[PDB]
């Protein structure tokens, strides 16, 4: 299943990075790279992922 | 809706999901919505029909691959067992959509087998931050001169 | 699958083991060092616990700096974990009260 | 939970006469840090709790309950077997020989 | 934990048994024992917990 990502990034555009600044509870600049083969966002309740 | 069902093509046909049997090809369930169901059994209906319809909207007619290929799932698998969430991930793979899963530290071992990076988010006081983590497989050989 | 979920990581125990290791060493220790000295069986979630402890204790994590670790599974599979650079210190983590 | 705990207390009494509270889909939206507080509050108010969960947060239930009801499906029929955590541990150890 | 468990069984009625007969997917007769110290109900999706 995982190796099927080879088509992703070649036939289509896929998100790869998110940048934030003074958004929500994220004071100042913040960043998070997003992997080609899928990714997860984890953190305790009330952490800011949503 | 009276004039819609006359002049609007979208209203000229009614839709309904159907579960087919792999061997015989017969119908087991006709499901115009998601009423009933257990939850997880309801969430899989929702995710399947949403992903299938999401590739409809993101694809020009006849194209196999949508030009925009990312999908975001909040509270991923919040009310589904592992065996069911596996099939949601499989469906997302079949249509060819890069997936970003959110989860409050649940089903971690599931994401472990179907993702290659995580974004740990944490809060202290009135501030929050993020950290990037990743992993890959050294497929060259599990253990040379050994079973694999 | 039921049994695999039944054998879940005991979150509380890992905190105690990490605190014991930090008391034994009494020095900055990176995530790779914690991985090598305390090889996890639920690698991904254990790293989440360590980063959570670091953030909770105010020990900020240099995301822009990278350090590596190597682990394995119960079926021979071997993985290479890319991690952020940070250093735990026992004093701050023992000042904090753990939930 | 606080409202129910009050409601089930007979007038002039501090403990509820009916003690059971069912939490269906117990912790689908919370981590350990919040589920533990839910459990603590639930026991503080004096209720005896029965939790439902589709194999999630198993490690947390193991520490605040003493018996599990394993319900599994086969075709159109469903069967339930009640066990203690330790008996299920022995079962897992037998599985461990595989 | 048991220091607090003394409340159960002493002051209040505790649900200690449920028995079913041709209820939902439970053909024939079934019964689940509820420990007086708190019970969990587990099982894969669509197995009859609800
Ligand atoms: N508009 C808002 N109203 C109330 N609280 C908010 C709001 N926006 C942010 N918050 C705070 O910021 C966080 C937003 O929710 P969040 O933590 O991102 O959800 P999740 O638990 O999925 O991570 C919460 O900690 C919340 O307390
Ligand atoms: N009265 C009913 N209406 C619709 N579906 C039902 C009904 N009774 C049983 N079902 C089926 O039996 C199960 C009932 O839901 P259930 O499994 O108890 O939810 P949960 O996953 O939380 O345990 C489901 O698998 C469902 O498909
Ligand atoms: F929604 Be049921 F409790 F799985």
């Amino acid at each position: 299943m995982n190796q099927v990502s080879g088509l992703a990034g070649k036939e289509s555009f896929i998100l790869t990075r998110i940048e934030l600044f003074n958004w929500g509870g994220f004071h100042g600049l913040h960043q998070a790279a997003i992997h080609q083969d899928g990714t997860a966002v984890i953190g305790p309740t009330g952490s800011g992922k949503t | 809706l009276g004039a819609k069902a006359l002049l609007d093509p979208r209203f000229r046909l009614e839709f309904a999901v159907s579960v087919m049997d792999r061997q015989s090809g017969n119908v087991i369930e006709s499901r115009t919505g998601s009423q009933g169901g257990s939850g997880g059994e309801k969430e899989i209906i929702a995710s399947y029909v949403l992903t299938a319809s999401l590739s409809y909207a993101l694809c020009p007619a006849g194209s196999r691959y949508p030009l925009f290929g990312t999908i975001i799932l909040d509270e991923a698998f919040s009310r589904s067992s592992h065996a069911v969430a596996g099939r949601i991930i499989a469906a997302l793979r079949e249509f060819g959509l890069h997936a970003v899963f959110i989860t409050p530290n649940k089903e971690m071992r599931l994401l472990r087998d179907h993702t290659r990076s995580a974004i740990v988010v944490h809060r202290r006081g009135q501030n929050s931050n993020m950290a990037s983590l990743s992993w890959e497989e050294l497929e060259r050989h599990y253990q040379r001169r050994g079973n694999a | 699958d039921f049994w695999d979920a039944f054998n879940g990581l005991d979150r509380e125990v890992l905190i105690q083991q990490t605190l014991q290791l930090l008391a034994k060493e009494n020095r900055p220790v990176g995530l790779a060092e914690l991985a090598e000295l305390l090889p996890p069986a639920h690698d991904l979630e254990t790293f989440a616990v360590w980063i959570g402890m670091a953030r909770e204790a105010g020990i900020e994590v240099i995301d822009s700096q990278r350090e590596f670790a190597e682990l394995s599974d119960g079926e021979g599979r071997r993985w290479r974990f890319n991690l952020p650079t940070t250093g735990l210190e026992s004093q701050a983590l023992m000042d904090i009260d753990w939930e």
